[PDB]
């Protein structure tokens, strides 16, 4: 009785201790999101909140939990009221506001009491109710990280799973890839749906690059967990690239703004012409869409305010050591980004033709196309069009430095990176299954099946083909018949493989 | 020159050759000059279509190959894995969702344009046609050629669109939930 | 001057007791709640000086060297809990500056102490008995003799469910059978009289914007439409008109100058339900125009029905409320001691009938935004009740870098 009625603070921590005082707090927040006037009377709603939780002795920790819990249902339309409400209350860090846009200040933070409620509430995903409200709650916590309300590392350290438990699940998965390159099932489906991994890709959808670059430079095999981390990081790099690509293809792409328009609908009353009628909806999915009559847009339109689209060629060569080195051989999962960088290269050789700075311009594009464009081409499945756009940059090269890149990618295939080695072992296993059932009656349609496998990656698939030509007969008449569907890339690799088999060390003359 | 097409505005012309080149050339008032020239396929470009919403355009060729190029950046966007035969005819709907491919295996397919998933597939093997799909321009019916020898049937419903079909399926389900 | 000259002491611990001593002199000598809110911005910016208890170097962020039974906070927390109880007793003479002083002072003690301090999270869970939305000055003589109209039998039936179901749910669960039939005979007419006049509020919104969706389809007969029944934020003519915005914003601007003046500083809350006045209680809950007074009664009834479910079924929650009633008086006149098993099966039928069958299935169709706010506050109340049983020991593993 001494430390209950003399030392214990008289506050009410649950929603049953004051059903009257918490019932008027929720109904005041339901009301504030139904006003047309919401930016002129921000400070008229705070002074009614402080009079509600002073009269009824409500907690100050549970109250900030109810404000973040009601305002996550209304985050699609009102997210400018919710931000302007929190900046005037006395829970905003006035002197600890420090940002997540710098590299040295992802530990200097603000409001560690709200960092204790957010990371506690992102960790609960076991009931059937909070599996449906997870995408709205996680999207609200990424607007509070942009502005500087919560530290980044205070959420990353204290949200489930653990970084010792994540690091053993990756290594269990890397072993499964090396076996094909020659309790957990319910836990792994809770790793990539909730927790750290889901938090890391909603931050990359909205705007946050600096806390995601700093994580993937530390644990570079956080990839091989989700295939969404390389899609959403190709949405940020394609925004920076796009003003440059429109100006390099100058006159054509500037009038391409006018070529995209549709056809009106013509009815036969007086034979009149009326346009088509659609209507907008704001959704949570990042990619823009259009259904039968409805078009969908991303709700948070200020997602690209911290970014800046870079200048011509000297800024592309600096910013690609950062972004394109994180997803090394994973640029081939975004084939439209691999086609855009290769047209910057052809348009830059031709305009800077001249006679003076041409041997310098080619040499700058040799080291670019061999560090992170040609490794990306090997992780491709069926793209004869994405591989022809790359080769039109390699037509400008001498053939000595084009044969250097071909041989090295058969040497740093095995000794180096794993995702390239699983891809080469899938093409060889598929080329060795076509060549067994190769008859003179089946080449009506197996000629088109075999010619897309060669056109995508020839270096994996042509070498089992010329090794089955010098073994058995009757297969020269079948492979030459298939050669009418090759492209210009698989014609230049086939000359390299034939020069490889003729100088190969073997007894030429018999015994 | 195998095929030609007008853009939806009426200011560019798309030309498909035998070597697989695709040329895009302006028609401003009287000038006729070449804007770009990309190499699309390894074979004759058979048919060229346009999206009715003006987003993308579709090309087909004599290998089993059919791309969907978008019209802003002029790069390939989606690839249909159709390794059966040579695509002969090709058309889209008027809402812009169904894509009808008809190859030289005498089989018709029906895809989506947003995704590349398959919806339906009919096989018409006993005929000796070069069968022609054609969609109506104002309602969502189609006229598929070839019933016996060289004929034309057309496939109808009681509702015109897909939008007035979903709107009728919704109101028939709602009566049952207003019944319980 | 006490903080800056702390190395030049003869003891670096002899400034932690001098800084709390002079700060408690200021609060007593300060004479008004108007001068308190003028000074208190000094004591909110310099809050990291209070946590560094007898240490010349500052604590990092989130760390505090303050425990509630040691020499700084041993005789000050006993003294600052008297002001906070002095200001709670006058429930008639409290202005709006007395309620702002009680907020800024109680918030100060919560940040000073850790989130896991035994005197910080209301460890012995006591439901309040002072939740009173009532004015005695609005009440004259409390008449109980002219029981004629429906205004005096509806408001005498709301005031029956409120005083012994909502403000005390633990005495409802562990009770007899003749006590929980007297609530059901008062709640079944009350819940049918409210949900009928909330079916007419949601049928004027449904039939307003369903006719003009049948009128888009006729006039420009190019495009069909099924949209949702939503809030059309401003119609078409209130969206972009600076003649209608500018005279509306200068109506709200002189409604605030009434509520910022030093004359009308004694006033009720905007969301307040009356209980004394029997005429205004029927006039608040029956008008089908506002519908923010019939949402409080649904929220008040879902908060204290969620507890009767959790306390009858589970037996660790039922064992936690054992200790809090035997510690405060062991010789207890109020009794809860055993199963009450027929009242277990009957009292669990007054739970799933109220908030699972009638309430939640009504709002699943009508108002989908308010259906998710009820559904989420139900489930998030159980993560906090369960963590209270342990002792809030899942908030102590928070780490700092």
């Amino acid at each position: 009785l001494l430390k209950k009625s003399k030392y214990e603070l008289k506050k009410y921590n649950l929603l049953v201790e004051n059903s009257v005082g918490y019932g008027q707090l929720v109904a005041l927040l339901i009301l504030a999101y139904y006003d047309p006037d919401n930016f002129s009377k921000v400070s008229a709603y705070l002074k009614e909140i402080y009079h509600i939780m002073g009269k009824y002795s409500l907690d100050s920790i549970r109250t900030l939990d109810v404000i973040l819990n009601v305002s996550s249902q209304f985050i699609t339309e009102g997210y400018k009221f919710f931000i302007a409400l929190l900046r005037k209350s006395d829970s905003w860090p006035s002197s600890h506001v420090a940002n997540n846009s710098n590299y040295s200040s992802l530990n200097e933070g603000g409001n560690m009491i709200a960092a204790n409620i957010i990371s506690f509430n992102l960790s609960q995903y076991n009931e059937e109710v909070d599996k449906e409200n997870y995408e709205r709650y996680m999207d609200m916590c990424c607007i509070l990280l942009k502005n500087g309300f919560v530290n980044f590392y205070s959420i990353w350290d204290n949200v489930k799973p653990e970084m010792e438990f994540l690091q053993e699940y990756i290594q269990n998965l890397e072993t499964e890839l090396e076996e094909e390159s020659t309790g957990k099932q319910k836990t792994q489906q809770d790793i990539l749906l909730f927790g750290k991994i889901k938090l890391l890709e909603r931050l990359l959808i909205h705007g946050c690059v600096i806390p995601v670059i700093h994580v993937l430079k530390q644990y570079p095999k956080v990839l091989y967990v989700s295939e969404s981390l390389s899609r959403y990081l190709g949405r940020v790099f394609e925004y920076l690239l796009n003003p440059l690509y429109t100006s390099m293809t100058s006159s054509g792409e500037s009038k391409d703004m006018a070529t995209a328009l549709m056809i009106t609908r013509i009815d036969n009353g007086i034979l009149a012409h009326k346009p088509r009628l659609i209507h907008k909806y704001k959704t949570h999915e990042p990619f823009e869409s259009l259904e039968l009559n409805s078009s969908y847009v991303f709700y948070y339109s200020e997602w690209n305010s911290n970014l800046t689209p870079f200048a011509s060629v000297n800024d592309l060569f600096e910013n690609s050591h950062i972004y394109l080195s994180i997803i090394g051989p994973y640029l081939g999962r975004i084939p439209t980004l691999l086609s855009k960088i290769s047209r910057i290269g052809v348009a830059d050789i031709q305009k800077n033709h001249g006679s003076e700075s041409l041997h310098v311009t080619i040499d700058k594009w040799i080291d670019y196309v061999r560090k992170f464009i040609f490794p990306a081409t090997s992780l491709l499945q069926n793209n004869p069009i994405a591989t022809s756009e790359v080769y039109e940059l390699m037509k400008f090269f001498p053939f000595e430095k084009r044969y250097f890149i071909y041989n090295e990618m058969m040497t740093k295939l095995s000794q180096d990176i794993l995702p390239l080695k699983v891809s080469f072992n899938k093409a060889e296993r598929e080329a060795k299954s076509i060549l067994k059932a190769l008859s003179i009656d089946t080449i009506a349609k197996e000629s088109r099946r075999f010619a897309k496998l060669i056109s995508t990656n020839p270096l994996a698939s042509l070498v089992p083909a010329v090794k089955q030509i010098e073994n058995y007969d009757k297969v020269s008449e079948l492979v030459v018949y298939t050669t009418k569907y090759f492209n210009d890339f698989a014609y230049d690799v086939l000359q390299f493989v034939l020069l490889l088999r003729l100088t190969y060390n073997r007894p030429a003359v018999q015994f | 020159v195998y095929s030609l097409a007008w853009s939806n505005g009426g200011s560019h012309i798309f030309i498909g050759f035998k070597s697989g080149y695709l040329a895009i050339l302006k028609a401003k008032h009287g000038i006729l000059e070449v804007c770009t020239k990309i190499k699309a396929h390894t074979g004759p470009i058979t048919e060229i279509k346009m999206d009715p919403w003006g987003r993308n355009f579709i090309t087909g060729s004599i290998d089993g190959n059919c791309y969907v190029w978008n019209m802003k950046s002029l790069c390939c966007e989606l690839i249909i894995n159709d390794l059966n035969s040579a695509v002969t005819t090709l058309d889209v709907c008027h809402l812009g969702k169904i894509l009808g491919i008809c190859t030289e295996d005498e089989m018709v397919y029906f895809y989506d344009l947003n995704s590349g998933n398959l919806l339906h597939s009919k096989s018409l093997a006993n005929y000796k046609t070069d069968p022609v799909l054609k969609f109506y321009p104002d309602k969502s019916w189609y006229i598929m050629s070839g019933k016996n020898d060289t004929l034309s049937n057309h496939f109808v419903k009681n509702e015109k669109n897909l939008i007035t079909y979903w709107k009728d399926m919704f109101d028939n389900t709602m009566i049952e939930k207003r019944r319980k | 001057f006490v903080y800056n000259s702390r190395f030049n002491r003869s003891n670096p611990a002899s400034w932690g007791n001098t800084f709390f001593e002079l700060f408690s002199t200021i609060i007593d000598l300060l004479n008004s709640p108007s001068t308190f809110l003028k000074f208190w911005p000094y004591a909110e910016s310099r809050i990291e000086w209070f946590k560094m208890n007898t240490s010349v170097e500052p604590v990092s962020l989130g760390e505090s060297n303050l425990i509630s039974y040691k020499q700084p906070l041993y005789e000050k927390l006993r003294h600052w809990n008297d002001i906070l109880a002095k200001l709670e007793n006058n429930d008639i003479l409290n202005t709006v500056k007395h309620y702002n002083m009680k907020y800024k002072l109680e918030n100060f003690l919560s940040e000073l102490l850790p989130i896991n301090e035994e005197s910080n999270f209301n460890r012995s869970a006591s439901i309040s008995a002072l939740q009173e939305s009532d004015n005695e000055w609005n009440r004259s003589a409390r008449e109980r003799e002219s029981n004629r109209s429906s205004d005096v039998i509806f408001a005498a039936d709301y005031n029956f469910v409120f005083y012994h179901l909502i403000i005390c749910p633990i005495e409802f669960a562990f009770s007899d059978l003749e006590y929980k039939n007297d609530v059901d005979r008062s709640l079944s007419p009350l819940l049918d009289a409210i949900l009928e006049i909330e079916e007419n509020f949601y049928s004027k919104i449904k039939m307003n914007n369903r006719t003009r969706y049948s009128l888009e389809e006729a006039l420009n007969t190019e495009y069909y439409a099924n949209y949702d029944v939503m809030t059309p934020k401003l119609p078409v003519y209130m969206k972009h008109s600076n003649a209608m915005k500018m005279d509306r914003n200068e109506f709200w601007a002189n409604l605030q100058n009434i509520k910022e003046s030093d004359d009308y500083t004694l006033r009720p809350t905007i969301m307040d339900i009356s209980l004394s006045n029997t005429t205004c209680l029927y006039k608040q809950l029956t008008q089908e125009d506002d519908d923010y007074y019939r949402k409080q009664f649904i929220l008040q009834l879902c908060f204290t029905t969620n507890l009767i479910r959790n306390l009858i079924s589970s037996d660790e929650t039922r064992n936690f409320y054992k200790s809090c009633y035997l510690r405060e008086n062991p010789l207890s006149d109020i009794d809860f001691e055993n199963l009450d098993e027929v009242n277990k099966k009957r009292g669990l039928n007054l739970c799933s009938y109220i908030c699972d069958n009638r309430v939640l299935k009504f709002y699943k169709i009508k108002d989908p935004d308010f259906y998710r706010v009820i559904r989420k506050l139900m489930s998030s109340d159980e993560k906090f009740t369960t963590a209270k049983i342990d002792g809030f020991k899942e908030f102590q593993n928070f780490r700092i870098s």
